């Protein structure tokens, strides 16, 4: 529900901090956060 | 998660999220990917 | 042929709702300790009038 | 030459449900050269009455 930049940045930071606090580590290099692309179980979809 | 999908036409529409990609998260992901390519190429150049 | 022209025949209601929700948080007034200056004084070589 | 607004013939209540115009098949057509020349003839006849 936003198009602002810093809000999105702080949201992503909060998610990563929660994962770190859960005794795990999530790689930001390959973590996915996208509007128009879906990947699941070695299946890739782009724009339908 | 519904599977009753049918397909109609191709369309073109303006991108609402075009301004969001100037954020820190995307810049960092791109930077990490490209630097990973750099270590790969320098290791290959060092070995042979 | 189908995708040649950009289309606007469908609106984005969610964008409108988000914009109104964001506009609901705009602040109009201010809280200050001292009001702004309304009258000032220009002094000359005189000692009784300004 | 200006085309009419596409929202006149169809309104989208939801992302999934849209109304359909009776002449939707004709609206998808694209004129050729001869038909465009005929349109120019029609407007030229309209602009000069008798």
């Amino acid at each position: 529900h936003t198009t602002d930049t810093k809000v999105f940045d702080k949201v992503a930071a909060s998610i990563f901090d929660t994962v770190a606090k859960c005794g795990h580590e999530a790689s930001p290099s390959k973590t996915m956060m996208t509007p128009y692309s879906v990947e699941k179980t070695q299946t890739h979809a782009k724009q339908g | 998660n519904s599977k009753d999908v049918f397909y109609d036409k191709f369309r073109t529409e303006p991108n609402r999220y075009k301004a969001l990609f100037r954020s820190s998260f995307y810049n960092e992901s791109r930077r990490m990917n490209e630097e990973k390519i750099l270590e790969a190429v320098k290791y290959s150049q060092k070995l042979g | 042929t189908a995708t040649r022209e950009v289309d606007f025949t469908v609106p984005d209601v969610q964008k409108i709702l988000d914009d109104i929700k964001a506009l609901a948080a705009e602040q109009v007034y201010k809280i200050v300790k001292v009001p702004s200056i309304s009258f000032r004084h220009i002094v000359m070589q005189s000692r009784d009038r300004v | 030459y200006i085309a009419p607004n596409p929202r006149i013939s169809s309104i989208t209540l939801t992302q999934r449900i849209t109304t359909t115009g009776p002449f939707a098949i004709l609206t998808g057509s694209t004129p050729t050269a001869q038909q465009l020349n005929d349109v120019r003839k029609i407007y030229l006849a309209l602009m000069f009455p008798g």
